[PDB]
RNA sequence: GAUAGUGGCCUACCAUGGUUUCAACGGGUAACGGGGAAUAAGGGUUCGAUUCCGGAGAGGGAGCCUGAGAAACGGCUACCA
RNA sequence: CGGUAAUUCCAGCUCCAGUAGCGUAUAUUAAAGUUGUUGCAGUUAAAAAGCUCGUAGUUGAACUUUGGGUCUGGUUGUCCGGUCGGUUUUUCAACCGGAUCUUUCCUUCUGGCUAACCUGUACUCCUUGUGGGUGCAGGCGAACCAGGACUUUUACUUUGAAAAAAUUAGAGUGUUCAAAGCAGGCGAAAGCUCGAAUAUAUUAGCAUGGAAUAAUGGAAUAGGAC
RNA sequence: AGGGGAUCGAAGAUGAUCAGAUACCGUCGUAGUCUUAACCAUAAACUAUGCCGACUAGGGAUCGGGUGGUGUUUUUCUUAUGACCCACUCGGCACCUUACGAGAAAUCAAAGUCUUUGGGUUCUGGGGGGAGUAUGGUCGCAAGGCUGAAACUUAAAGGAAUU
RNA sequence: GAAUCUGGUCAAACUUGGUCAUUUAGAGGAACUAAAAGUCGUAACAAGGUUUCCGUAGGUGAACCUGCGGAAGGAUCAUU
């Protein structure tokens, strides 16, 4: 069983930036695989990336930038609440300072830094730093 | 991986990008309607059916042709077995195996094998009243399962 | 993913699991069991006092040789018979037959110390004036 | 990286090579710096102008390091045909 | 729940001080007594349409509901007038940051203004303690078929 | 029926339920329960007889009288210690 | 360490630590990522069931409105200070929010109430006029009532309410300082003053906004919708 | 509990050898070794590597299937097949190099993608002895198995390498 | 309306038997450690002088040996 798709994006990804592929092809790919990219696009950590609409489930073909170091995906969603959010970045930012905590909310799945902003937050999907 | 060896097969039918009709294969769609419904008569299963479509006639996928599946037409036409197709076969396959050991008093590898048969058999049926084909509270596994199968 | 279900739902297995496992750490299972109420010749108290029965000179564990006066004594609260080790240079001038003697723990969670064999405990207030004292004479012996 | 009032800190800003953008590193002991020749007709290899890069240790660990090189030089006009995006 | 009979115990059973005058003439003979429950239920038609009395019903009786209003599947209708309410829950613990599937039965007496069978839903109510262990009304039993009229698969 | 009042609270009669591996019932507790205490990242562990809030208990079991309020113990009534 | 030069014993001497304290014993927390949710190990250091099935349990592909513009308010800096260290608009953006049409409705109407114009009945006080509206007959509802109908249901999550005090963190304050306490402080030294703040304590409820995430369900003998 | 009882062979004999040998070696030899009814559930039951799943690095081999070859070859004319051959390709059982990752190391394409710690899940471990004992459950016709302590007790017991 | 008395009723208690647990007696019985200048062998570590081990059954000063089947943690990563 392929349980977590994001998971499984994820970790492609991660060995790819790892080898020092320029590009990954992921197996699956989701509505919510999609806007994890485009949150990390919007930050400039992935460069272009190509879903093929296949005739079936999906396919995500990604451009690397190299600026890429690990993306994580928490193992549970854990439901978050907005000072929850300060804890989890201390632990899994390596920086009070910069990278994102990739958590999903009602208001969409956003980084943290716009969460907290926004000053919504829901559960936890990801990050980048 | 496979439900029940250690085995991990990736022998599958494919299936074309095009959900649209393939073109200059001609026919139509009553025509198919009527040879599914032709063999529905004759006691053949859904999947034989479609077999039979794709090899002899001008048949891809009677989804792709008609617009409905085999198994919804079937329905349509109220022609489609009481117990699915698949589940009356594992189920015809388990009374065969309990046969098998009727007479063979001393085969451990037949009887562990027809264990693993009852199992699939228990999940199919499992499934089946969650969706609502087998009418809730009928379990299906040896004296009468002989009995269903014809 | 390594045993643990990372799960959500997960929790009551994570909970029971714990509790499963932490029986093998020893601290916790003495607490639990109550292995200090039982056994362990003190009530899981710090210092007991018991009464010198006889004074005996435990010959030490290897590569140290000596004999080590100690004292086997009995215990009032439960009536164990212990052997309690006396500190410095005899003392046993000091500790006598038959005295009422406060004894402590040794420093080892229980268990044995350094070199003496099947001893567990120091004596502190011999009669009531503490060996040290008596020793170091900054306090001396009533009577008799 | 800037003391708030502008005021650079941070020196030694690292090399990053030019095939995988992963910094090159202090003690890399592997990497290197590709020179090569910007050129012109009847002798003439022009002195003093290259157009340069940097292969950071690891790729060339990996072995796959000469294609990327070949890229590279694609990229930057000085090669044509070699090396082609579909393999 | 009650099923047929109507008056059948050692005594003789009528909803109190609510009476019915033989002087009158009235085709409808028995004068019921409902009562409109509130909290935005539908009083059912079959307690006014009916005919039993009942006297821990939340309609035709003097039991009314105030407080907590719950919901949840049934699982035991195998007592008389009565039902196990299974309220599924989950329950956080925070070493672990995460939840139990946490069981808990409701036993709910049922008015008989219901048809009530094994995994319904219900929005129940508490109300007057009614016996023992049962201090909730069982209120709307939403589901109200589940597929029962369209179960056959055939066209 | 009882009660201040609801209720298996008890009685009559009828039915056969109810709880449970999402730990029932047992057995333990060197368990009064919180508020809290110590512990100095984050999560935590232990500890809470004790200054506040509840709850029991007045040697143990009972039983009651008076009174708005006690099943009172610096109030009785036994019985056992 | 100690078997005749003992840096460990017993003494003296200097010395070190802490100091009106300091040591010993037993718990216990930290150290203990040696109990591990964060966060442990399991080829060989202990540890992967002999193997498979299987019920609970846990976990579960993907998929259902994504987009663009239009207009309208907030908050930071930019650029000057227009000013006797602060002040607000234009030049400017990012940033959240709302209203919208788009092929897109917000649960729906019985009547209150229409508030203003989709309005025009006379037209003009009046800068040669869309500068400006007192005004009553057809008719915008959201500016919210009360009254029905019937709301797929949760988990989430924000805000809110209650989470007794003390304790904890924390605002002020010269208990001589400090722990503290809740006071105090200031005049002509011929009565006036601030004060006794806030904030957590997630857990089970309760109310509200959000609709991604994760369920759950509706129309397939349609006894389906209007 | 029956049969069948060839060979080998726990026990026993019995010969040496040895200070000694009801041990090793020699020669007989029941039980057993086959097998039908039943049981027992253990093994270094070992890959000492839980099962699923995804991904990252090449390489030939080899077994199973499957296409692509004016390929060879069998000739009974063209042949059509088989057996090879070459290129693939799934699935497996392994193996060889590299480590760019691990790991304590030995080593490992998994023991990788883990302090840059989070795919899903079972189960098991908590210094060594005591002890897989005692007791209690149980399941066994018994032998036994599954579960399984503590008291004590000790600063090591271990691994993997090096000299 | 006093003692008193019939019926309940709550019922302390008391005589009985049988479960349990903390305990101390425990006639005797086998264990285990700690002590490691006893006694006999030398079993294991070298192919440890029969390679060791596992499961099992029998035997016996004692380590143990021997069947049968497995391992290598073997002393073999090796035959056109
Ligand atoms: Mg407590
Ligand atoms: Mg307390
Ligand atoms: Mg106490
Ligand atoms: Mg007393
Ligand atoms: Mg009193
Ligand atoms: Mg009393
Ligand atoms: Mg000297
Ligand atoms: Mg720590
Ligand atoms: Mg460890
Ligand atoms: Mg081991
Ligand atoms: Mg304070
Ligand atoms: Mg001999
Ligand atoms: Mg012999
Ligand atoms: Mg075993
Ligand atoms: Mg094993
Ligand atoms: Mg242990
Ligand atoms: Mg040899
Ligand atoms: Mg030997
Ligand atoms: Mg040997
Ligand atoms: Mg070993």
């Amino acid at each position: 069983t392929r349980t977590s798709v994001l998971a499984d994006a994820l970790n492609a990804i991660n060995n790819a930036e790892k080898t020092g592929k320029r590009q990954v092809l992921i197996r699956p790919s989701s509505k919510v695989i999609i806007k994890f990219l485009q949150v990390m696009q919007k930050h400039g950590y992935i460069g272009e990336f190509e879903y093929i609409d296949d005739h079936r489930s999906g396919k995500i073909v990604v451009q690397l930038n190299g600026r890429l170091n690990k993306c994580g995906v928490i193992s549970p969603r854990f439901n978050v609440k907005i000072a929850d959010v300060e804890k989890w970045t201390a632990n899994l930012l390596p920086a009070r300072q910069f990278g994102y905590v990739i958590l999903t909310t009602s208001a969409g799945i956003m980084d943290h830094e716009e969460a907290h902003r926004k000053h919504v937050s829901g559960k936890i999907l990801g990050f980048v730093y | 991986g496979r439900m029940h060896s250690k085995g991990k097969g990736m022998s599958s039918s494919a299936i074309p990008y095009s959900r649209n009709a393939p073109a200059w294969f001609k026919g139509s769609s009553d025509g198919v309607v009527e040879q599914i419904i032709k063999y529905a008569r004759k006691g053949l299963t859904p999947s034989q059916i479609g077999v039979l479509l794709r090899d002899a006639h001008g048949v891809t996928q009677a989804k792709v042709i008609t617009g409905n599946k085999i198994l919804r037409i079937l329905k349509s036409n109220g022609l489609a077995p009481e117990i699915p197709e698949d589940l009356y076969f594992l189920i015809k396959k388990a009374v065969s195996v309990r046969k098998h050991l009727e007479r063979n008093r001393k085969d451990k590898d037949a009887k562990f094998r027809l264990i693993l048969i009852e199992s699939r058999i228990h999940r199919l049926a499992r499934y089946y009243r969650t969706v609502s084909v087998l009418p809730p509270n009928w379990k299906y596994e040896s004296a009468t399962a002989s009995a269903l199968v014809n | 993913g390594k045993g643990k279900p990372r799960g959500l739902n997960s929790a009551r297995k994570l909970r029971v699991h714990r509790r499963n496992n932490r029986w093998a750490e020893t601290t916790y299972k003495k607490r639990l069991l109550g292995t200090a109420f039982k056994s362990s010749p003190f009530g899981g108290s710090s210092h007991a006092k018991g009464i010198v029965l006889e004074k005996i000179g435990i010959e030490s564990k290897q590569p140290n040789s000596a004999i080590r006066k100690c004292v086997r004594v009995q215990l009032i609260k439960n009536g164990k018979k212990v052997t309690a080790f006396v500190p410095n240079d005899g003392c046993l001038n000091f500790v006598d037959e038959n005295d009422e003697v406060l004894l402590a723990g040794f420093g080892r969670k229980g268990k044995a110390k350094g070199d003496i064999p099947g001893v567990r405990f120091k004596v502190v207030k011999v009669s009531g004036v503490s060996l040290l004292a008596l020793w170091k004479e900054k306090k001396e012996k009533p009577r008799s | 990286m800037e003391n708030d009032k502008g005021q650079l800190v941070e020196l030694y800003v690292p090399r990053k090579c030019s095939a995988t953008n992963r910094i090159i590193k202090a003690k890399d002991h592997s990497s290197v710096q590709i020179n090569i020749a910007q050129v012109d007709e009847e002798g003439r290899a022009i002195p003093g102008e290259y157009v340069t890069y940097a292969l950071s240790g690891y790729i060339r660990a990996r072995g796959e390091a000469d294609d990327s090189l070949n890229r590279l030089a694609q990229q930057d006009g000085l090669l044509k045909n070699v090396w082609s995006y579909s393999r | 729940s009650t099923e047929l009979t109507v008056q059948s115990e050692r005594a003789f059973q009528k909803q109190p001080h609510i009476f019915t005058n033989p002087k009158a003439k009235a085709n409808r003979k028995t004068k019921r007594w409902y009562k409109n429950v509130g909290l935005g239920f539908k009083t059912p038609k079959t307690a006014i349409e009916g005919s039993y009395i009942d006297k821990k019903c939340p309609f035709t009786g003097l039991v009314s509901i105030r407080g907590k209003i719950l919901t949840g599947t049934v699982v035991s209708t195998r007592m008389h007038r009565t039902i196990v309410i299974r309220r599924d829950y989950l329950h956080y613990v925070p070493k672990y940051n995460r939840y139990e599937k946490r069981h808990k039965n409701v036993p709910a007496h049922v008015s008989p203004a219901f048809r009530v069978q094994v995994g319904d839903i219900v929005t129940v109510g508490q109300c007057r303690p009614i016996s023992k262990t049962v201090r909730f009304n069982v209120l709307k039993v939403a589901s109200a078929t589940g597929k029962a009229n369209k179960q056959f698969a055939k066209f």
